């Protein structure tokens, strides 16, 4: 799950930035992989539950990941999009 | 290059009969749906008949460049297993493909609802490879063979359908690269993104024939990801009980599920294959239709 924690740190930066917030990464829990689109590109969401410190704390959060990429997940995704953040 | 939906518009008007079919075509009545657009069945103004009318909007296409490919490719095609395409329209923004009617459904009602005898599979394996040889004989590729892609005529003849993914194939250009077609019938080389021939289809036939045996497609109970991983990655799939599909029906199923293209039989040399000698009339076919069951 090392391409997984990629896309967690992702999600980690695109939160932060979003909404002005300092949230440090520390490890991925548990992550769903589902395809929704095998026209032209493979296109996956992912579902992750990941650790972050929120003011020095360790606090569990769920993220949504849209990727594209020419090839089957979890090869080098050329799109990404954070759709949804929030505290578990 | 980017271009404008008018322009878009401009260019599929030159490939397309000009005017509106509603001129000749009323009483239309919305049957299906899918991602590409609506299928609707309309009365034809001098004979009475009614012919199925494929609406496809030009602005909610995740590919509209695919919208060239069935009307381009399949004009000047004809084969008494591939159903009839009349012509094709610009209705506003909508491109409609005016087509026969075939009134006996799909194959996917029968293998989710009977068990097909080996009879009644040879008579849909002889009608889809006489199709398919002819098809691979000129260059295109359907590339969507599965059991929904197969209707019935109302008299139990079988025809190939849904030619929205199909592909034209030369000297020039002998191979497609394009991520086209349905999961759990997807060749190994299409989800491996390798340039491929017309055998992806032969690949995607010997998975309907699971169908017809087994009742799904391989796999067809995870979710399409884990079920890809397994084609691209596993050995052939088998059906569930090799005991109860005879020696040659296993040998048939044997020539197309090769995970070497090159090594895969063609549609030309099926149609040899001794399985195909218990193919029947359509007669056959007809006690397996909804209507009869």
């Amino acid at each position: 799950s090392l391409e997984i924690e990629e896309l967690a740190r992702f999600a980690v930066d695109e939160h932060n930035k979003k909404e002005n917030a300092l949230l440090e990464f520390v490890r991925v829990v548990k992550a769903k992989e589902q395809l929704v689109g095998w026209v032209y590109e493979f296109q996956t969401m992912y579902y992750l539950t990941l650790e972050a410190k929120d003011g020095g704390k360790k606090k569990l959060y769920e993220a949504k990941v849209w990727v594209k990429s020419d090839h089957m997940p979890p090869s080098l995704p050329n799109f990404k999009e954070l759709q949804e953040f929030k505290p578990v | 290059m980017r271009v404008s939906h008018e322009q878009f518009r401009a260019a599929l008007q030159l490939v397309v009969s000009p005017g509106d079919p509603r001129e000749y075509l009323a009483n239309f009545i919305k049957i299906g749906e899918g991602s590409t657009g609506i299928v609707c069945i309309a009365t034809e103004k001098h004979t009475g008949k009614q012919v199925a009318v494929k609406k496809m909007d030009l602005r909610k296409q995740q590919r509209r460049e695919l919208l060239f490919n069935e009307v381009v490719i399949m004009r000047d095609y004809h084969h008494d297993n591939v159903v009839d395409m009349y012509s094709s329209y610009l209705v506003g923004d909508e491109l409609w493909v005016v087509m026969e009617f075939l009134e006996g459904g799909a194959l996917t009602d029968i293998v989710t609802h009977t068990r097909m005898n080996e009879e009644q599979i040879a008579t849909v394996c002889l009608s889809v490879l006489r199709a398919l040889s002819y098809l691979h004989n000129q260059g295109v590729i359907h590339r969507d063979i599965k059991s929904d892609s197969i209707l019935l005529t109302s008299d139990g003849r079988i025809k190939l359908s849904d030619f929205g993914f199909c592909a034209q194939v030369s000297k020039e250009v002998p191979k497609r690269k394009s991520l086209v077609g349905t999961p759990y019938w997807m060749a190994p080389e299409v989800i491996s993104r390798l340039p491929y021939g017309t055998e992806v289809d032969i690949w995607s036939l010997g998975i309907m024939v699971i169908e017809m045996i087994d009742g799904e497609p391989p796999y067809f109970n995870e979710p399409p990801l884990q079920a890809m991983r397994r084609i691209r990655d596993s050995l052939p799939p088998r059906v569930k009980d090799l005991h109860k599909v005879s020696s040659v029906l296993r040998g048939f199923l044997d020539l197309m599920l090769v995970r070497e293209p090159s090594q895969r039989a063609t549609a030309q040399e099926l149609l040899g294959h001794p399985f195909l000698k218990l193919a029947g009339p359509p007669s056959c076919i007809v006690p397996l239709m909804r209507q009869y069951r």
